[PDB]
RNA sequence: AAUAUAUAGGGUGCGGGAGGGAACGCGGGGAAGUGAAACAUCUCAGUACCCGUAGGAGGAGAAAACAAUUGUGAUUCCGCA
RNA sequence: GCCGCAGCGAAAGCGAGUCUGAAUAGGGCGACCCACACGCGCAUACGCGCGUGUGAAUAGUGGCGUGUUCUGGACCCGAA
RNA sequence: GGGAUGAGCUGUGGGUAGGGGUGAAAGGCCAAUCAAACUCCGUGAUAGCUGGUUCUCCCCGAAAUGCAUUUAGGUGCAGC
RNA sequence: AUGCCGUGGUGUAAAGCGUGGCAGUGAGACGGCGGGGGAUAAGCUCCGUACGUCGAAAGGGAAACAGCCCAGAUCGCCGGC
RNA sequence: UACUAAAAACACAGGUCCGUGCGAAGUCGCAAGACGAUGUAUACGGACUGACGCCUGCCCGGUGCUGGAAGGUUAAGAGG
RNA sequence: UUGCACUACGAGUAAAGAUGCUCGUUACGCGCGGCAGGACGAAAAGACCCCGGGACCUUCACUACAACUUGGUAUUGAUGU
RNA sequence: UCUGAUCGUAUUGGGCAUCUAACCUCGAACCCUGAAUCGGGUUUAGGGACAGUGCCUGGCGGGUAGUUUAACUGGGGCGGUUGCCUCCUAAAAUGUAACGGAGGCGCCCAAAGGUUCCCUCAACCUGGACGGCAAUCAGGUGGCGAGUGUAAAUGCACAAGGGAGCUUGACUGCGAGACUUACAAGUCAAGCAGGGACGAAAGUCGGGAUUAGUGAUCCGGCACCCCCGAGUGGAAGGGGUG
């Protein structure tokens, strides 16, 4: 009810976070602005 | 005959140019997620083997 | 250790390969030119063996530790970057 | 025999307490009283720390006092 | 011979084999106790034992070889790596 | 042939440095003599930088002896 | 004391061999030994277990606690 | 109250610390004091104590009496306290 | 039960069930071969009750045994 | 069988049941025939109980193998439908 | 020429039936054979591409074989327990045992996180349509007796408790110096740089008032980096980072 989500970014698509939602609080994927290390830059970021 | 070195030891530990033996940390290969960063970048690089530890350690190497 | 998980298995196995392919240098500074070699001249790889600088039968390669004054023309495997400077600053040469 | 280990646990003990008192060179970065909550309140060139662990910003001495009731840890520079 | 071509089998005369030996050799069969602080993979160990079969020794051997851009040029054995 | 002769790094590789890193940021590992004269930016006298020494103390490796350890039955005796 | 014309007792000769024989069944018997015989070899089997370990003097001198353990009468590391 | 950490004086040879070689030990017992278990029973059991002794400590005293009190055997003496 | 147990235990004639159509089934053997048997279902082997008299009730869910093959799942090989 | 030997008893004390220690009490030295209360008497490195190892036995504990058995393929062919 | 049906020639595969020549017979006769219930050969009578065996493959398999079957424990068995978190025992630092006395944990939250600004509660007293001991309202008294996602302790009213706007720092590259510690581990961290969030600023932010919500190594899986690439160029595989 609370897996392991990953968090792909939006241009370069590299896997930079890891965190946990809950499945059935949020059905859709979360969104969120972090921190991308190849785009030096805050980009988007949503799941897989 | 001829002494053989322990082959488990020898790749977990080495030597630096002065004779330190170095090696690595453990509890960084899986179950990630809950570890924050700042715990990861401790675990991260190289450390001395410990005082205590040296004795045995030098001679699983030799 | 009395039957706890051993030193040399509570802690993983150190990171990367041995290359099967590498060639090792021996190494002689440009500062051990300029103490066996005062008067200059021609710096051999066979010249360095004999006067006990380096090993036989391997590959020499200079490098930059130490003053040189002398005025030597030294050829070798690989010179290094900060002892070409260092050679050709005294008037040398340095071929491969 | 009745089996009365129907409490027989404990947790480990956490070393807490001061741990630089007062009058006492410090460094940068000593970690001057670790606790629970803030029994202890950061005064002067002391910061808190994420598990109220009351460590050093900057060395000097260590001394204690009174600042409305709280009581307080502060360094002399 | 049955059965015809013929063979199986029989008669006669020449040569040879069998068995033994302390170790060594080559081909084949092949444990366990033990070690793993238990044990099954693995070890012990292709060891003990066993079978075939030699020779004064045997096996191997005259590149479907290595090597890596120059090269070495049958095999066996010892020292290194 | 072995050990000493340069190290760092997973390795390519570079080398008194080197790996991580965007970093002329910080750390890890490794190198790196002021007890004195002099010149020099110049410190109150005291020292960073940099030349000649006053001529700083380095250093390994092969035998033999001894203590311990390793592979073997391994200090000796003993099963079912 | 039980059988004593019977599923009787007995001589001589022969057969069945070890995870096998044989058993009107007790794990009985198989050369004074049997819940898997004897002899030789692997073999100087292994034993966290018990026992033993030989001349002298001089100086210093503990521990029986902590941590972990298929661990609790063993052992590693720390303390001394 | 004690204990504990820091610092400034003073005192004390065989104290402390770093790094190597070689260990043994990891079954403790009783006594004083503070407690848990037990019936505030045990020569009972489990902890604390810069507490002691035995273990590894002879000599004197407690009739005898590892653990209590006094005292720490280098050797000699037909000397004193 | 040779060597502490002779019994109420084992055997037994009698009963039932299951197996076997004949180099049988079962057993000793890697095989050939043998016993079964110079026997042929009124015989032979396996299991359990144990002269004789009166009798032997109910349960096919569980695990076996025998027979069936509708559908489900399932190896190598073919296919590529 | 046996560490010794000019080997009493009571009430004690001690590894908690003393010929050997303490305080007492009793006993002339040595033999021969008897008795069986103690020498924790002699014999068997406790068979019970626990700890470590071993064996053999069981089963719907684990992993294997003999035997029995399934299908494909080789031995393995021809003509029909 | 394509979807679909049908027909024809050739090739090959599966069923069923027949055939004989491989193979099979402890059916018979004859011969080696003088003495033969063995054996082989010839002929005949039946079976027949089945059976048997070889290689591959699934099933069943205490019939047999090698071994495991935990420790703690006021003797063993039976019962109960084993890791992490909080209190007391615990003798006013830290630490401290027993099958001593009490309880919790193997989560939950996309806001219950970051920040900025504002607020003060429970209980009680008086008045009030349905309205009651206690819903909502108004006024007094009230300094913490309420509250904190979750156990207890230490905290918290200056709020860490109640409310709202904007957000993603629930970051990447690091880290002087310390706590704890046999070791492996665990904990805290000012500050520097990149790129952000809130705020007028100062500034605070590397999850949550704090301490549990977890698992060493080995062997594998995926995404990325393009480091080695067994003659060369690739590839296979291995390596690093997450
Ligand atoms: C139990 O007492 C007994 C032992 C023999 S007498 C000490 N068990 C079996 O015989
Ligand atoms: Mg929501
Ligand atoms: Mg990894
Ligand atoms: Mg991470
Ligand atoms: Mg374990
Ligand atoms: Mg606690
Ligand atoms: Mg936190
Ligand atoms: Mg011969
Ligand atoms: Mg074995
Ligand atoms: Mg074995
Ligand atoms: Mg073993
Ligand atoms: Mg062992
Ligand atoms: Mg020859
Ligand atoms: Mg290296
Ligand atoms: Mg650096
Ligand atoms: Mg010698
Ligand atoms: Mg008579
Ligand atoms: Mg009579
Ligand atoms: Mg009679
Ligand atoms: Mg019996
Ligand atoms: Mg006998
Ligand atoms: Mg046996
Ligand atoms: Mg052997
Ligand atoms: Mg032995
Ligand atoms: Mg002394
Ligand atoms: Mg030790
Ligand atoms: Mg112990
Ligand atoms: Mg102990
Ligand atoms: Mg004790
Ligand atoms: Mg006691
Ligand atoms: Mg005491
Ligand atoms: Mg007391
Ligand atoms: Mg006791
Ligand atoms: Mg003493
Ligand atoms: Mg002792
Ligand atoms: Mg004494
Ligand atoms: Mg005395
Ligand atoms: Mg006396
Ligand atoms: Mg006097
Ligand atoms: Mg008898
Ligand atoms: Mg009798
Ligand atoms: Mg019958
Ligand atoms: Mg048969
Ligand atoms: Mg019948
Ligand atoms: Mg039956
Ligand atoms: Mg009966
Ligand atoms: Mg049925
Ligand atoms: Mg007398
Ligand atoms: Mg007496
Ligand atoms: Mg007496
Ligand atoms: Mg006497
Ligand atoms: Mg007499
Ligand atoms: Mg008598
Ligand atoms: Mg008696
Ligand atoms: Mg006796
Ligand atoms: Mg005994
Ligand atoms: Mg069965
Ligand atoms: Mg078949
Ligand atoms: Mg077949
Ligand atoms: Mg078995
Ligand atoms: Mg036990
Ligand atoms: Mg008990
Ligand atoms: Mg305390
Ligand atoms: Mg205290
Ligand atoms: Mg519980
Ligand atoms: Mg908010
Ligand atoms: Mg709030
Ligand atoms: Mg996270
Ligand atoms: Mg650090
Ligand atoms: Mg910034
Ligand atoms: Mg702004
Ligand atoms: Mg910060
Ligand atoms: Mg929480
Ligand atoms: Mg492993
Ligand atoms: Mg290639
Ligand atoms: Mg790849
Ligand atoms: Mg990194
Ligand atoms: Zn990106």
């Amino acid at each position: 009810v609370r897996p392991k989500i990953t968090l792909a970014c939006e241009v370069c698509k590299h896997r930079n976070y890891i965190t946990k939602k809950n499945r059935r609080n949020d059905p859709d994927r979360l969104e969120l602005k972090k921190f991308c290390p190849n785009c030096g830059k805050h980009q988007a970021h949503r799941e897989t | 005959p001829k002494a053989k070195t322990h082959s488990g030891a020898s790749k977990r530990f080495r030597r630096t140019g002065t004779g330190k033996i170095v090696r690595q940390k453990a509890n960084r290969r899986h179950l990630l997620e809950h570890k924050p960063s700042t715990r990861t970048r401790r675990l991260d690089g190289r450390t001395v083997v410990a005082a205590n530890d040296t004795k045995r350690v030098t001679s699983l190497l030799n | 250790e009395g039957g706890q998980m051993p030193i040399h298995m509570r802690l993983p196995k150190l990171k990367g390969f041995r290359n099967r392919f590498r060639t090792e240098y021996e190494i002689v500074n440009v500062g051990d030119i300029n103490r066996l070699f005062p008067q200059g001249g021609a710096v051999g790889v066979d010249d360095l063996v004999a006067k006990g600088a380096v090993r036989k039968n391997a590959l020499v390669k200079v490098l930059g530790d130490g003053k040189l004054t002398a005025k030597v023309d030294v050829s070798a495997h690989k010179f290094s970057g900060s002892a070409r400077a260092k050679i050709t600053a005294a008037g040398g040469s340095a071929t491969e | 025999g009745a089996s009365s280990s129907r409490n027989g646990r404990d947790s480990a003990a956490q070393r807490l307490g001061v741990k630089r008192y007062g009058g006492q060179v410090v460094k940068a970065g000593e970690i001057l009283v670790r606790q629970r909550g803030t029994k202890f309140h950061p005064g002067v060139n002391v910061g808190r720390g994420g598990d109220d662990t009351l460590f050093a910003k900057t060395a000097g001495a260590v001394e204690f006092g009174i600042k409305r009731g709280r009581k307080t840890v502060s360094i002399v520079g």
